[PDB]
């Protein structure tokens, strides 16, 4: 049981709860950003500067 | 006119996702706390 | 000409406080007169009024009402506070008149 | 006593065959209820959190003197015997009770209390002029963190 | 260590109306008066 | 003494007696959320305003440029300007619903609370008025010009009253610097009066939709309304963040992107949306002095609401006649908002004159009349 164990190990003690929030936020940020940036970049394929960047540098100038 | 055009909409995406998540969670927590009152029943029993 | 009774009975249903199981005098706004008249109410009527109000309050926070069966009929509405309220007002008008003369 | 919180308060552990009722009961004036309930729930948390060896060294001595006082006469001995068989299946001598009790320490009291009390949804019965004490949610939040 | 507690409202002071749940109380002795360090006050 | 240090601590005490142990009616709805919204919105506007002010330059030769520099060079300055500008609209949306609630649920009978409310509204309008001049665009200057030039309609004292407020003979640098100082100052007055606004409220506590004594069923503010408000916050904050991060320039005049030029009058000088209803009433009376009075009366009329209550019941919940009459007034205000955004030509002229006429008629005449007519149908 994940629910039961998530309670007793994390959510029960107020100290362990707060640490979960911090630890969970650090992981959430790292994930949510990369995901959001990915969803946005795909929705604009070939439109951004990072896409057309190869024409004017890092290969020819 | 607005060089922030790209980042503004990129933020709008992050906002809408976060806002959707947080609004839902807070709605449960509200309903959870208010469940005590929402389900509460009462009776009028005098020594009539 | 049974028109006046037609109009009152219509407004009573259009008002819809009977849906909450409230008497007409339950919905009375408690100004200085109503407050005084309430204190003159017999224990039984007062304790009953208290429940009806607390029930309407509980219903209101539930966004629910009473079943149609439990709605106060227009002809079954007890004006329990109105006789008290009229004397409270009559007494006050006397003092206000007696203090001018 | 210091704050005139109640006329009386008692703690009980009413046990049944497969269940029980660990809790407390108090009698108070209409305007001293909330402060009384506040302190009471605080001491419950103090059980699960802060219980010292010094405290239980006294508590054990009281419980020892209690179970012995329980057997003062023929009727209270007969009552114990008639109940011990009916509930335990046997007689538990005061000698055995003492052995169980004397093994109790502060670390154990904290654990057992944290098991039955901490962050548990309690049962509440309130009778009389009870305005100052209100909302289950507030009472429920008094069940965690001392 | 034993005995049940009580409490009433003063200034004016704060189970005795049957034939049996009121019975057992009709003065056999006179009137003893107890008070304790940690036990409820009693009376006979 | 007192047991805990939550009921004792003179700082934590009014923190406790306002946001923790404060008795509230069990049945107040979402229409009671906009109070705490206005509170947070005020603290939001002040913060976003401070951040903007740290990059603003109060001078007619640098005002427009400094604001532009803030959006273009300051890190997330484009956003802080975005939030502060649209946040001013969130303020008025919440305050119009806050007011509309009280008018519908008879909350104005808390006269001290209600009167401090009107004053809070008046200070807010003045605050947003002087803040609009700060970017010093075309609509900024000419909005300030048209409105302040009205005071000259006052006989004798008038034409001096204007040139004093201007600090000159027209809206210029002496006017911008004092408007910035005024725009910086006023929100702190709003903060202070709010504390008075809440103080008068805590005398009687909150009203409820039914309008009857809620002493029979009170609940602690926390957690019931502490949670309810936060929900109502994120519920209301999503459309405006959507507004501010997808269509930021939706509400405002594009004329404010053209730097202020005293030698070119914009074709259609209209205010922001929350002033439109008042602007329409202003232009209903062709006379300049009458228009000013009609404008002032349109908002000052709120002071007369408590004295125009004739109904035996507090709210409008059990008053179907007053209900539709209420919604007529709400629709009336929409028609006024629409008229104000349109040029002064037929048929907009006569429509505006009638809508503004009915506005005062409903509040002054029909509302106390219908209320009386209702009481006799209740057999009183
Ligand atoms: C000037 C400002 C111009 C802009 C104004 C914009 C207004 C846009 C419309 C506002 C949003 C309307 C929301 C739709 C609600 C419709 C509805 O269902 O109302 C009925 C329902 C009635 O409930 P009860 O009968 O108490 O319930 C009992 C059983 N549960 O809703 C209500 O409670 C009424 C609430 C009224 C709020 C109206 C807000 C209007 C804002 C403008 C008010 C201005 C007042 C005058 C100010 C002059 C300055
Ligand atoms: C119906 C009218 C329509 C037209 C409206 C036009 C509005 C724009 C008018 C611009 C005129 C420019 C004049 C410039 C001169 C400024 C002189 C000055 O010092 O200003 C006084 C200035 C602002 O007044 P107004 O904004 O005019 O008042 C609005 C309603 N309160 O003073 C104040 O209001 C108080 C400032 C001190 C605040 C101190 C902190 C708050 C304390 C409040 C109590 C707290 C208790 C706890
Ligand atoms: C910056 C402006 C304002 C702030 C910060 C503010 C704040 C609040 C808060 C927090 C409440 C309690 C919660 C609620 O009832 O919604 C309240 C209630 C109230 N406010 Fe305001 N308010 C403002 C403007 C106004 C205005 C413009 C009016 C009237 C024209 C007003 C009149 C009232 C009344 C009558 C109540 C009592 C409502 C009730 O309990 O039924 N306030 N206010
Ligand atoms: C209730 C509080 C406030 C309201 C209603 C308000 C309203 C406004 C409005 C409508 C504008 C016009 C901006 C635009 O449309 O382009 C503005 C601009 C501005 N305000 Fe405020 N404001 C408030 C608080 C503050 C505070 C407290 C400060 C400073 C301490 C401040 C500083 C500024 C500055 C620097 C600008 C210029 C930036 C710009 O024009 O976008 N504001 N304000
Ligand atoms: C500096 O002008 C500001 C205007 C505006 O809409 O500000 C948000 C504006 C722009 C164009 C045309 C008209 C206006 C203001 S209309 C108006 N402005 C006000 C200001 C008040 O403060 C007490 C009260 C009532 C009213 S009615
Ligand atoms: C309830 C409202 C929550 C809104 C959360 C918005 C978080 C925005 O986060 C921002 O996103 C930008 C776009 O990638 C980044 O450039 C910024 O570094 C980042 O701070």
């Amino acid at each position: 049981a994940l629910l039961r164990q998530a309670y007793s190990a994390l959510f029960r003690r107020t100290s362990t709860f707060a640490l979960t929030v911090v630890l969970g936020a650090v992981l959430f940020e790292r994930a949510f950003d990369q995901g959001a940036d990915a969803i946005f970049e795909h929705l604009n394929e070939g439109k951004l500067w990072k896409h057309i960047k190869h024409k004017y540098e890092a290969s020819e100038e | 006119a607005e060089p922030e055009h790209d980042q503004r909409k990129r933020m709008g995406l992050k906002m809408l996702l976060i806002s959707a998540l947080l609004t839902s969670l807070l709605y449960y927590m509200k309903r959870h706390k208010w469940s005590v009152l929402k389900s509460r029943k009462m009776a009028y029993r005098p020594p009539k | 000409g049974r028109l006046m009774d037609r109009i009152r009975k219509w407004y009573y249903n259009a008002a819809g406080f009977n849906k909450y199981g409230l008497m007409r005098d339950d919905t009375l706004y408690e100004d200085d007169d109503v407050k005084e008249a309430l204190k003159r109410l017999p224990e039984d009527l007062y304790n009953e009024r208290m429940f009806r109000i607390k029930r309407a309050l509980d219903l209101s926070l539930k966004h629910r009402i009473l079943p149609k069966e439990q709605w106060v009929k227009y002809e079954e509405d007890k004006p329990y506070l109105e006789p008290y309220l009229k004397e409270v007002i009559r007494e006050r008008l006397e003092r206000e008149a007696w203090n001018k003369k | 006593v210091e704050h005139k919180l109640c006329h009386s308060f008692q703690t009980f552990n009413t046990s049944y065959s497969d269940t029980g009722l660990f809790g407390f009961h108090f009698v108070a004036d209409p305007l001293s209820i909330d402060d009384m309930m506040f302190c009471a729930q605080g001491e419950w948390m103090r059980l699960c959190t802060s219980t010292t060896e010094s405290e239980v060294k006294r508590a054990k001595n009281h419980l020892r003197s209690a179970m012995v006082a329980q057997l003062d006469g023929t009727t209270p001995v007969c009552e114990t015997i008639g109940s011990h068989l009916l509930n335990y299946g046997r007689r538990i001598s005061l000698e055995e009770w003492d052995s169980r009790i004397s093994a109790v320490d502060a670390r154990m009291v904290r654990d057992v209390c944290s098991k039955y009390i901490y962050d548990k949804c309690p049962a509440l019965a309130a009778v009389g002029p009870i305005e100052q004490l209100l909302d289950y949610n507030r009472i429920r939040s008094g069940m965690y963190w001392i | 260590x034993x005995x049940x507690x009580x409490x009433x409202x003063x200034x004016x002071x704060x189970p005795l109306l049957c034939r049996e749940s009121m019975s057992g109380r009709s003065a056999r002795r006179d009137l003893v008066a107890g008070i304790s360090l940690n036990a409820p006050a009693s009376v006979r | 003494m007192a047991p805990n240090i939550r009921k004792s601590h003179p700082l934590l005490k009014m923190i406790n007696n306002s946001l923790i142990d404060l008795p509230a009616p069990s049945n107040i709805s979402a229409w009671w959320n906009f109070g705490s919204l206005l509170a947070v919105c005020l603290m939001t506007q002040i913060l976003t305003g401070l951040l903007l002010a740290m990059h603003y330059t109060a001078d007619t030769s640098l005002a427009f440029s400094s604001v532009a520099h803030t959006c273009r060079n300051v890190q997330y300055g484009w956003l802080i300007r975005n939030l502060h500008a649209n946040g001013a609209s969130f303020f008025f949306i919440c305050i119009f619903l806050h007011i509309g609630r009280g008018l519908y649920y008879g909350s104005y009978l808390y006269k001290e609370t209600w009167n401090t409310g009107v004053i809070l509204l008046l200070t807010l309008m003045a605050t947003a008025f002087v803040g609009y001049v700060l970017p010093w665009g075309q609509m900024s200057f000419w909005g300030a010009t048209v409105i302040t030039n009205l005071f000259s309609a006052i006989p004798y004292i008038g034409h001096t009253l204007v040139e004093w407020a201007w600090g000159g003979f027209s809206v210029d640098n002496p006017t911008l610097t004092r408007f910035f100082a005024l725009h910086f100052l006023l929100p702190f007055a709003i903060a202070g009066i709010t504390i008075i606004h809440l103080t008068f409220l805590h005398e009687s506590g909150s009203n409820n939709p039914l309008g009857i004594s809620s002493d029979s069923d009170k609940i602690p503010f926390h957690p019931y309304y502490s949670f309810k408000d936060i929900l109502g916050l994120t519920l209301m904050l999503t459309p405006f963040l959507t507004l501010a991060l997808f269509s930021p320039n939706l509400l405002g005049d594009p004329e404010n992107f053209t730097p202020a030029n005293p030698l070119v009058t914009p074709p259609h000088i209209k205010p922001e949306w929350y002033f439109l209803f008042a602007y329409a009433i202003l232009r209903s009376i062709p006379n300049k002095l009458g228009g000013v009075l009609a404008l002032a009366a349109s908002v000052l009329i709120l002071f007369l609401i408590p004295f125009l209550h004739k109904s035996k019941q507090r709210t409008m919940t059990f008053r179907p006649l007053s209900q539709t009459l209420f919604w007529l007034l709400v629709a009336n205000l929409l028609i006024l908002t629409w008229i104000g955004s349109q040029p002064v030509e037929h048929p907009f002229i006569i429509i505006g004159q009638m809508a503004s006429l009915s506005y005062f008629t409903i509040l002054l005449i029909l509302f106390p009349t219908i209320g009386t007519l209702e009481n006799k149908m209740l057999n009183y």
